[PDB]
């Protein structure tokens, strides 16, 4: 019921999304296997070395954890824009 | 050198028995704009009603 | 001794508003059913039809 607008509605706010201007770096390339990220260190010759990515468990501001709980409510309950026959 | 083209099961299913590939409806289906489980299923809501 | 044109039309007697088909402009037209999903306001007739 929901791949109606799923695959062809919310795929395309991805799209558009894809280029954002800030939503900089590389996130995937479909492949599970083999794909890792690009590390960046700012390094530098004076004995500083502060990578950009690290890992430093859950921060404050309250996103490193992912919480996969949230798929039923978008798998089971929760209504759409283009579903139930709104512009 | 591809062509992603979709094959309707139809047109690969000469079936009579199981499958209207009447040439007739060979085209209504032409005329339809893309469906949806949702919207099939509201047809029949009304076509109902 | 007048007549002008003289269509076939689809018997407007027969198909009555009771199979909530408005025939008039020529071809049938039920209201909702196979609509199409995510368009303007208009849009809803190319497949009214």
């Amino acid at each position: 019921n929901i791949a109606v607008a799923h695959t062809d509605h919310l795929s395309v706010v991805y799209a558009t999304m894809s280029n954002f201007m800030l939503n900089f770096t590389n996130n995937f390339s479909g492949n599970h296997a083999t794909f890792k990220p690009d590390q960046y260190v700012i390094t530098s010759p004076e004995g500083s070395y502060k990578p950009i990515i690290e890992r430093q468990g859950e921060t404050v501001d309250g996103l490193t954890i992912i919480d996969t709980s949230i798929v039923w409510p978008i798998l089971c309950q929760c209504t759409y824009p283009l579903v139930r026959q709104e512009e | 050198r591809y062509h992603e083209s979709v094959l309707e099961i139809a047109d690969i299913f000469d079936q009579a028995d199981f499958i209207q590939t009447s040439d007739a409806v060979r085209q209504l289906r032409a005329l339809m704009p893309t469906l949806s489980t949702s919207q099939i299923r509201h047809a029949i809501e009304r076509i109902a009603q | 001794y007048g007549a002008a044109v003289v269509n076939i039309d689809l018997n407007r007697d027969f198909f009555d508003t009771a199979t909530g088909i408005d025939l008039t402009k020529g071809i049938p037209l039920v209201q909702d059913l196979l609509v199409p999903i995510g368009v303007t306001a208009g849009a809803e007739q190319s497949a009214e039809y």
